[PDB]
Formats: structure tokens, C-alpha cells, sequence
RNA sequence: UUCAAAUGAGAACUUUGAAGACUGAAGUGGGGAAAGGUUCCACGUCAACAGCAGUUGGACGUGGGUUAGUCGAUCCUAAGA
RNA sequence: AUAUGGAUUCUUCACGGUAACGUAACUGAAUGUGGAGACGUCGGCGCGAGCCCUGGGAGGAGUUAUCUUUUCUUCUUAACAGCUUAUCACCCCGGAAUUGGUUUAUCCGGAGAUGGGGUCUUAUGGCUGGAAGAGGCCAGCACCUUUGCUGGCUCCGGUGCGCUUGUGACGGCCCGUGAAAAUCCACAGGAAGGAAUAGUUUUCAUGCCAGGUCGUACUGAUAACCGCAGCAGGUCUCCAAGGUGAACAGCCUCUAGUUGAUAGAAUAAUGUAGAUAAGGGAAGUCGGCAAAAUAGAUCCGUAACUUCGGGAUAAGGAUUGGC
RNA sequence: CGGACUACUUGCGUGCCUUGUUGUAGACGGCCUUGGUAGGUCUCUUGUAGACCGUCGCUUGCUACAAUUAACGAUCAACUU
């Protein structure tokens, strides 16, 4: 009964707070305020704890916490600040996850001389 | 984005010097065969006028 | 973020050519030089197997192609690297006997074909036929050289 | 396919002067409960039967590997 | 019938053989009265009776 | 049944995309036995045929394609000849 | 065809178990027996497989106005070989009424039950080898060319009057008792040959060589077959998802497939295919023709007559949702 | 005097990976062998550490408690009325 293992999960976001489209400190506040454990809403008492230094936000986790979870809440948050259709949520190994962009094409750019 | 713009840029070849507003150099082949192929209906007739 | 590639599959030709500019002077006359050595190296040739014949085989006709080639890209590899597109061999070498007009550069892996092909006709394309010359013959040397066009 | 437990055996099979051919396939498993651990298989061909052995413990399997003759064409992996 | 004998295979593969229009060079002969194939076979016109 | 583009001299009927529907696993699905015999597939291509049309086709012209010691026949006997 | 290894023997042609029988082998001619090939249909019961349903985790996709730790999808394992695994059946010990054992279904026992200990067929399942190296799901690079590469993950469970199918042990039915031959094996027999420098073994293991002829594409039908046709006709069979529901009924959906059948505009009469109608209720007609009315399931109740088995869902009545 | 051309040929900076070798790493039956940990329990924030229980532990000699002997009490999963 002493199975109190301490997950990990790990959410790169520097590509697009590098390009300037995302804040992490937003994404950390959101998942504060969003997570659910046993059923309720800011029920996260030394359950849960998130931290964010600006490139990478880390879930350290002692409750029900699979990484599907961490993939609908963030596809929640992009949702309601209009990025989907833009940034994807992929996994590189295990629990190491990241945004990417998706495929972008470029412009024509051959009009006198513009590129 | 002018990055990309700047990588995708033209390099031209001497293939489309040459060859650029060119048909096929061949023949027209009203049958549709190709060169080692048998035409059993006009293999006879070795002139167009016939 | 990285953007994207494509294919394009046209284009047309460009400008700022043929005006005979010091470059365009430099590439001509280096495609002269190396044209002028390889002659000079296949006559040479020529004469060391033929006009000579000192105690061995003689060559012939494809393995006189094959050498001169193999010289004339072997000398055009150090010049112009990396800085032109395209180089290398813009006619290549052939040797015609006399009725032969143009055209004749057979490959190294073809004699027994053309002695099986010709077993049968007479001896009036013989120097062809076998590869070896034989004395009153015409021989016809041509090749050419390119550099970036 | 048949499966080969004596080590005195194998190497009497693997002299049988009709084999040409043996590999040495590592694939990393993982025990009972705890850690991952490499296993070794040795497959030698014969002519109608390919004969395997299985060694779990990869200390003695270098030297079954340094000890076996000199004449098979042997594959890894 | 996809496990047919070797007669019914053989003039099936006679018919298949005979199944051509007329060469173009036979036109061109002197004093030709052969103008089209008058005994030319197809699948669904007319049927073979083994 | 509808919309756009492409092709073409020409598109209610061809191709791709966007939509709306139907068969509903005792199917308008996936295989075979009798029978047919090249209809299979590719390239070219519209005089006749497809009871309107046609740039399309099981049409017209030229070719390609069926690989067995183990699947069948071949062997055995039945009613019978 | 053949050569080795092993096995056998100077007690010439093997040993071990009380036994049922066991094993890597363990001579066996003529002749004669035995088995397999080799068999109906229906009923319930047991087991196996595939499918269906379902829980954690690791991936991918979608929805997100509000809600949804959410909805969908991937997580697989062939023939063949080794070890093991069973209802039935059999052997040994023992001696049974206060009769016991026992199936859903009543059969078995001094011709030896219950009980204790064992032997066997391998249907079928498991674990290994085959075999992860395959296949699947994802993430990338050069993304220059009709050219080339590298990474991860592929893991653990549950349930059942479920569905289809294979199989076992039983049971019912008959004035019906539900093919043959090729082929293969075994037994009885004791001919003949044989061990000492050896004979038998290719029924034990390994090694060597060969396997001819003909068929093989596609349709199998509202267009490939037959009806004179690209004809609403005819023509043998296998596989078979979710819901509702007794259900392979009808109705809606997933996988796969199709979107074919001359079109455009209007909305006269008469038609073809359907519907509704106040008050009356067969007055209509040769004739209640046609339509209406009834209808599933639960509970109560049910006459004459009868070949006693039936008639019978007779007739008649009270009900049915959601939480 | 000559360079249009890289080639025309140091070291030694900054780094990539095989690293060859230790540094680091030392990932684990080794039984060198005492009161038990998921043992029955308790001060000990659990559990350890300590003990108590005098001996737990699938188990067994050791004989015993409605012995779950009149079974009243604690242990997981379908849809029928
Ligand atoms: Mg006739
Ligand atoms: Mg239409
Ligand atoms: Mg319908
Ligand atoms: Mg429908
Ligand atoms: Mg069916
Ligand atoms: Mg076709
Ligand atoms: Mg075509
Ligand atoms: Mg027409
Ligand atoms: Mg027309
Ligand atoms: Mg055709
Ligand atoms: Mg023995
Ligand atoms: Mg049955
Ligand atoms: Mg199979
Ligand atoms: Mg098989
Ligand atoms: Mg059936
Ligand atoms: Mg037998
Ligand atoms: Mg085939
Ligand atoms: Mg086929
Ligand atoms: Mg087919
Ligand atoms: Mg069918
Ligand atoms: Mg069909
Ligand atoms: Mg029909
Ligand atoms: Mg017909
Ligand atoms: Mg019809
Ligand atoms: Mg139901
Ligand atoms: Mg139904
Ligand atoms: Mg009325
Ligand atoms: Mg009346
Ligand atoms: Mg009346
Ligand atoms: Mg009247
Ligand atoms: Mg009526
Ligand atoms: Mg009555």
C-alpha cells in the first residue's frame, strides 16, 4: 500500500514562446485552476504541483495523472485562446511532450526582388 | 518566413536553357506503342502518304 | 519554426550571357587548353603505337577513346571546382576510318560483337571491324570540352 | 526449429562439418519484476533443422562467442 | 471455366490468334477485292459452341 | 441529387475536390461451382453501338499478363456402362 | 542410394514394472487373421476456438459557445517441433443393507460399489523454439534526383443462459437401423540368416540426390451465363458487426460498395398508388367485395361437443411510460 | 613582375560522435548470518527503530474454544422476478 510513486511529465514550450505566440505562465495557471483530482476542482493539495521556468512546464504527480490528461487540458487551453488549427501537442518519449507548429507554407516572394 | 523565401530561391540548369518551350524530339506513334513494339497494322506501310 | 520546400518543375532561360566578358574569356580559353593537350596526348598515341612499335601489343580503337577520356577528365577535375555547375566532356572521343564520316566510338565491351556481327562480309572496313590500323589509312580524331556551357 | 539446452551440444553440432551458417541475435528483455537485462541467442543452421540456444546471463555468452570456431560465416543480428 | 481441358485451351487460343482486322498492306495490292474481314468474331455477338 | 475547378471545339451525364443520401452483414460487401472465353490490365482513341448525351466504356486499334513434389485432375470404387 | 554415431549379442536376435503398460533403437519369409479407410437424424448438457462486450497504461485523430480525467482508433503471432495437459476406459489393494454412489435427463455395484493409489488415447489448451529480425502505430531528417537514412513504443487484465462453429459423453426414433473399393498398419506363424571381430539395423539420430504431364487471368449476374438484347424473368454454395426487440422480423448505424435508370418548366380534367372525413351505420351490391376494427406481453377466466387425446389464443375482463 | 584557380600539403583555438583507457559509474543470488518485512499487534505521525505477543508465518507434531459443529457472523461478480 506504500505505492506513492511520484510521476513526472515534462511540456517543452519554447518554439512558440519563442516566436511569440504563447505564454507559459498562462499555461501553468491554467492547469492550476483545471486540474481535477477525485473528482473536484482545486482540490490539489500536495496531490498535484506544476512549475514553469519559461521553457519547460513540469507536472510532478502523486495522484491520477495519465499524460492523455495533460494532452486534453492543453488541447482545452489552445482551444479557448484560438491557437488550434495552429500548434499541435506531440510526444518525443515517454512523458516528454512538446508544441510543434503544424506545416506552414511559405509566401511567393518574388516581387522585385523581395527575396 | 523570409528565411524560407530566401532558401527556396531558383538555380536554373542548362536542361532548361535548351530544352525550355521544347516538344519531344520524336516521332508522333498514331497507334500509341513504343519502340520495340509490334504494330501488326501498319508494320507493311513504311511511308505516311501510303 | 521551419517553413516548407517544393518542386516548382518550371522555369526559363535567364540573362546577362554571351557578352565575352574576362570569365567567359577565362572558361573558353582553359576548355581550349585542355582540348589542345588531349589531342596532343592521343596523337602521341598513335605514334608510339604505330609509328614506332617497339616489342608489344598495339592499341585500339576503343581503348584509345577510353584513354583519352579518362585523360580529359582527369585533367578537367582540378579546375573550376566549386565554383561553376557543370563541367566535363562535351564531345566525345571519336576516331573515324575512312568512309566513316561520324560517329564511330565503341565501347571497350563490344569487339567480339563486332567480329561475330562482321564474320562473314569482306575486308573494306576491316581497321573498324578489328581496331587495329593499317598502313594508307585516314584517321579522324574529334572531341570536345566544356566549362558552365 | 528446435531448441538446444547443453552447452557440450552446441558446440558438437556447430563442428558438424554440414553447418555453414550461425548468428548472434542480443535482444534486451525484461526479468521476473525489476530490470532490464540482454539475452543472447545462438542460432547454427543445419541442413534441415535450425538449432538455437538461449543464454540468459551475459558474462558467459563472450565467451561461448570467443570460443566458437573459426570457419562459420557468422551473422550478427 | 477457369479448370478447362487442353482441347477446349487450344481452340480457345486458335480463336484468340484469328482475332484481327485486316493488315493495311493487303489493300494496296493489285486487283484486291478484300475490303474488311468478313468472318471476324467477338465475345458478346456471337458465341463459339465449344 | 447539388456546387466549384480541370480537360476539351463543345460537359445534366468524364476526372478530382466539396456536400446530401442509399445498400444495412438472409448486402448494392468479399470468394467460388456450372457456363462464357480475354470480357482482366496498360497505352492510343470516337465513324458505328451504349432507345438523351458522351471528351466516357465490357465499344474501336496495338500490346502485356495465368510459374506448384504439398491446390486440383491424374488413382479408387458407386448407381451403372 | 548410401556412410557414420548409437542400440543389440560369446546366455546370439533388449530391458524395466504385481499389473494396466513404459522406452530412441530392440531380426522375422510363405501363409492366415484383425483394425483403420468406414458413415442416419433429432434433443439437451459439458468443453475449445473465433467474434461480441469491458478496465489501467503508452501513442495518434476529432469536439471544445457551455460541459465532458471526454469520443474514436493501434497494442498482433502461422504451419511445424520439444515438454506438459482429459471426459471415457483399464489395473492393484479392499470387501459393501442402517444399501451406497450419482446425471439437467436414473442408471450402476459379490460378474467386486464407495474409498485409497496408479496406467492410457492427445480432441484440445499452456510454456518454449519458429520470432521480432516480421507486421503495426507514431516522430523525424537530406526533404534537390525516377535517390537515400536514423529514432521510439508494440504492455498488463475481466466477464458470460451471449453469437457462430468444432468436438465429447449420453438420450429419443424406426415393419426406415442409415455405401464400396484402392490404400496403410498390426498380430499369429517360425522359413531363413546369423556375435567376436561380427550379422541386424536406414521402423533410433544425422548426412546425400530426385520429384514428370495438363489446369490456374476475370465475371459469376437489374451489363461478362441462358431467355434473338447491356431483357424488372431464371440459375448451386461459404463468411456475417452495434442498437431496439423473443428473434437471421421490420427500422437506424460501422467496415466495404454505389449514387446507376433521358432531362427542364408548370400544377387542367381523367387515371395509377395511397389517405382523411360531420350525423347515420350495410339502407349499397348477385354477394359486407374492399376497407375499418383486432393484434405483443403479464394476470384472471373460458361453453356445447368429443375418438378423452382435444376444442383452446375458445368467449370475456384488468393492465403496460419515466424516475 | 601574377594572379584569374583553392589545393596547392603547420600548429593551435571552438566543438560532434566511436570513444581505448581509467576518473566517475560500482547498476546485482553472492550468504561473511541474530528479535521477522506485505508476519499478529503496539509507543514509534504509518511501517521501520524497539519490542510485545512468550513463538506470528500456507504449514506441522502440541490440544484445543456457536472448532464458519447447528454455522446466526466476516470474503467477489451476471440479469430475472
Ligand atoms: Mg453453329
Ligand atoms: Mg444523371
Ligand atoms: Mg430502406
Ligand atoms: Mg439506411
Ligand atoms: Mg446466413
Ligand atoms: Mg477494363
Ligand atoms: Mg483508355
Ligand atoms: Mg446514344
Ligand atoms: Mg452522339
Ligand atoms: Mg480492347
Ligand atoms: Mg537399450
Ligand atoms: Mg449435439
Ligand atoms: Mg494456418
Ligand atoms: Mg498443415
Ligand atoms: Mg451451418
Ligand atoms: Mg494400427
Ligand atoms: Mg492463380
Ligand atoms: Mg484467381
Ligand atoms: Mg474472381
Ligand atoms: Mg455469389
Ligand atoms: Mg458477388
Ligand atoms: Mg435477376
Ligand atoms: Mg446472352
Ligand atoms: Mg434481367
Ligand atoms: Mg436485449
Ligand atoms: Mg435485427
Ligand atoms: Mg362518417
Ligand atoms: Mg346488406
Ligand atoms: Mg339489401
Ligand atoms: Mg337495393
Ligand atoms: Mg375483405
Ligand atoms: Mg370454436
Amino acid at each position: 500500500r506504500k505505492q506513492k510513486i511520484a510521476k513526472t511529465f515534462t511540456v517543452d514550450v519554447s518554439s512558440p514562446t519563442e516566436n511569440g505566440v504563447f505564454d507559459p505562465a498562462s499555461y501553468a495557471k491554467y492547469l492550476i485552476d483545471h486540474i481535477k483530482v477525485e473528482g473536484a476542482v482545486g482540490n490539489l493539495g500536495n496531490a498535484v504541483t506544476v512549475t514553469e521556468d519559461g521553457t519547460v512546464v513540469t507536472v510532478v504527480s502523486t495522484a491520477k495523472f495519465s499524460g492523455k490528461y495533460l494532452k486534453y487540458l492543453t488541447k482545452k487551453y489552445l482551444k479557448k485562446n484560438q491557437l488550434r488549427d495552429w500548434i499541435r501537442f506531440v510526444s518525443t518519449k515517454t512523458n516528454e511532450y512538446r508544441l510543434a507548429f503544424y506545416q506552414v507554407t511559405p509566401e511567393e516572394d518574388e516581387e522585385e526582388d523581395e527575396e | 518566413q523570409n528565411r524560407a523565401a530566401r532558401k527556396n530561391r531558383y538555380v536554373e540548369r542548362g536542361s532548361d536553357v535548351v530544352f525550355g518551350d521544347q516538344d519531344a524530339l520524336t516521332a508522333s506513334t498514331e497507334n500509341g506503342v513504343k519502340l520495340r513494339q509490334t504494330d501488326r497494322l501498319l508494320d507493311g506501310v513504311a511511308d505516311g502518304s501510303m | 519554426m521551419a517553413l516548407a520546400i517544393s518542386h516548382e518543375d518550371t522555369q526559363i532561360l535567364l540573362k546577362d550571357k554571351n557578352i565575352l566578358q574576362e570569365s567567359v574569356l577565362n572558361k573558353y580559353r582553359t576548355a581550349g587548353q585542355i582540348a589542345q593537350t588531349a589531342l596532343k596526348y592521343v596523337t602521341s598515341l598513335i605514334n608510339d603505337s604505330y609509328h614506332s612499335k617497339t616489342t608489344q601489343r598495339q592499341l585500339t580503337v576503343p581503348e584509345l577513346c577510353l584513354l583519352t577520356d579518362s585523360f580529359i577528365l582527369t585533367r578537367l577535375e582540378q579546375y573550376y571546382k566549386n565554383k561553376v555547375n557543370e563541367r566535363g566532356i562535351a564531345i566525345p572521343t571519336t576516331i573515324d576510318i575512312d568512309q566513316i564520316s561520324g560517329g564511330w566510338c565503341p565501347e571497350i565491351d563490344d569487339t567480339q560483337n563486332l567480329l561475330n556481327w562482321n564474320k562473314g562480309k569482306d575486308s573494306t572496313f576491316a581497321s573498324s571491324v578489328t581496331g587495329t590500323l593499317r598502313p594508307g589509312d585516314l584517321v579522324k580524331i574529334t572531341l570536345g570540352v566544356h566549362i558552365d556551357g | 526449429a528446435r531448441e538446444i539446452t547443453d552447452i557440450k551440444q552446441f558446440l558438437e553440432l556447430t563442428r558438424r562439418a554440414d553447418v555453414k551458417t550461425a548468428t548472434v541475435k542480443i535482444n534486451k528483455k525484461l526479468n521476473k519484476a525489476g530490470k532490464p537485462f540482454r539475452q543472447t541467442k545462438f542460432k547454427v543452421r543445419g541442413s534441415s533443422s535450425l538449432y538455437t540456444l538461449v543464454i540468459n546471463d551475459a558474462g558467459k555468452a563472450k565467451k561461448l562467442i570467443q570460443s566458437l570456431p573459426p570457419t562459420l560465416k557468422v551473422n550478427r543480428l | 471455366a477457369a479448370q478447362k481441358s487442353f482441347r477446349i485451351k487450344q481452340k480457345m487460343a486458335k480463336a484468340k490468334k484469328q482475332n484481327r482486322p485486316l493488315p493495311q498492306w493487303i489493300r494496296l495490292r493489285t486487283n484486291n477485292t478484300i475490303r474488311y474481314n468478313a468472318k471476324r468474331r467477338n465475345w458478346r455477338r456471337t458465341k463459339m459452341n465449344i
